[PDB]
């Protein structure tokens, strides 16, 4: 019982960047690979990257050069920072988490938690 | 006797990638190095404090550990006042370092037939390392005239490298856990003793 | 990257049926794939991982095989509820790949 929710502004500016904030409940950060996936509307699952909670991060090479994952452990809660926002990011993002179980590289995603909408436009 | 928990330390299942290595604080409990030390399960064991039979008897006020994955090759490079990739743009230890060492193979564990891909090393720093400095910002490296301006490109790149972890791979290159203890010595009443 | 391909772009039946989803992969995936069902206005659940294992708190009614390069995801029984876009994912090379859904009717 890993209760997840995301919470981020609903609306950003061209060109300027986004951050998202994801909360967990009942949740320790303390071993799971932890990632961040977006839905365009009508389109499939768009992977973005995986943060471990040193600081450990990995990001999709596609988007490798403008995102930025952080975790905080204290608070327990992740930052996305999406760079030069263009209208291709209008869509929803999820903050999911690995299952478990491994040794040295994740599983399938497991926790997604509802995900929230983001608009870029003017 | 309240142990002190080198337990989840050493026999976590996953480690940190060598660039965001783990630093746990170790204070306010009884260590039993003897164990770690007759375990004779670990394959490099190097000591640059006191001699390690000895060390048990000595009592500390602060145990970092610190662990990570590297290959085996850069294994030698994690011991006070060396040079290479490893010790100047990941992880470098002080001259003075007073603590020591651990290492051990784990080719069973991390390492895929694919080759593994989340163990990451900072491949590019415009810069050497403060003793003991963590940095985790992967901002684009410029190795040429032009500003990368925030995008890859020719000569950019990106600062991040991954090894490819096969379990088939030599010796050399295989995956080793490594754990450094640092022992340090504060004005403060000693409380990690034997 | 890795391309996943879904054969069923779309598919409907009755209650009680049994209906197949083949997932095939652009390179040697050896179990590292997953299979998750959606339903509209929702997060994507976890319905098999590891291309074998059924998640602990879904019915039995799902199975799944495979192995290679190509997998399969079956409803033994379908149901009311099991209406949903379902959608294999690898997770044995960056990036990881979605497939572009199965809309099940
Ligand atoms: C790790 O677990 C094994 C399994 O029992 C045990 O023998 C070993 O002592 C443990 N490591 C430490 C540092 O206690």
């Amino acid at each position: 019982q890993v209760q997840l929710q995301e919470s981020g502004p609903g609306l950003v500016k061209p060109s300027e960047t986004l951050s998202l904030t994801c909360t967990v409940s009942g949740g320790s950060i303390s071993s799971y690979y932890w990632s961040w996936i977006r839905q365009p509307p009508g389109k499939g699952l768009e992977w973005i990257g995986y943060i471990y909670y040193s600081g450990s991060t990995n990001y999709n090479p596609s988007l490798r050069s403008r995102v930025t994952i952080s975790v905080d452990t204290s608070k327990n809660q992740f930052s996305l920072k999406l760079s030069s926002v263009t209208a291709a990011d209008t869509a929803v993002y999820y903050c999911a988490r690995d299952r478990g179980y491994s040794s040295g590289w994740t599983d399938g995603f497991d926790i997604w938690g509802q995900g929230t909408m983001v608009t870029v436009s003017s | 006797t309240n142990l002190c928990p080198f337990g989840e330390v050493f026999n976590a299942t996953r480690f940190a990638s060598v660039y965001a290595w783990n630093r746990k604080r170790i204070s306010n409990c009884v260590a039993d190095y003897s164990v770690l030390y007759n375990s004779a399960s670990f394959s490099t064991f190097k000591c640059y404090g006191v001699s390690p039979t000895k060390l048990n008897d000595l009592c500390f006020t602060n145990v970092y550990a610190d662990s990570f994955v590297i290959r085996g090759d850069e294994v030698r490079q994690i011991a006070p006042g060396q040079t290479g990739k490893i010790a100047d743009y990941n992880y470098k230890l002080p001259d003075d370092f007073t603590g020591c060492v651990i290492a051990w193979n784990s080719n069973n564990l991390d390492s895929k037939v694919g080759g593994n891909y989340n163990y990451l090393y900072r491949l590019f720093r415009k810069s050497n390392l403060k003793p003991f400095e963590r940095d985790i910002s992967t901002e684009i490296y410029q190795a040429g005239s032009t500003p990368c301006n925030g995008v890859e490109g020719f000569n950019c790149y990106f600062p991040l490298q991954s090894y490819g972890f096969q379990p088939t791979n030599g010796v050399g290159y295989q995956p080793y856990r490594v754990v450094v203890l640092s022992f340090e010595l504060l004005h403060a009443p000693a409380t990690v003793c034997g | 990257d890795i391309q996943m391909t879904q054969s069923p772009s779309s598919l409907s039946a009755s209650v009680g049926d049994r209906v197949t989803i083949t997932c095939q992969a652009s390179q040697d995936i050896t179990n590292y794939l997953n299979w998750y069902q959606q339903k509209p206005g929702k997060a994507p659940k976890l319905l098999i991982y590891d291309a074998s294992n059924l998640e602990t708190g879904v019915p039995s009614r799902f199975s799944g095989s495979g192995s290679g390069t190509d997998f399969t995801f079956t409803i033994s029984s379908l149901q009311p509820e099991d209406i949903a876009t379902y959608y294999c994912q690898q997770y044995d090379n960056i990036p990881f790949t979605f497939g572009l859904g199965t809309k099940v009717d």
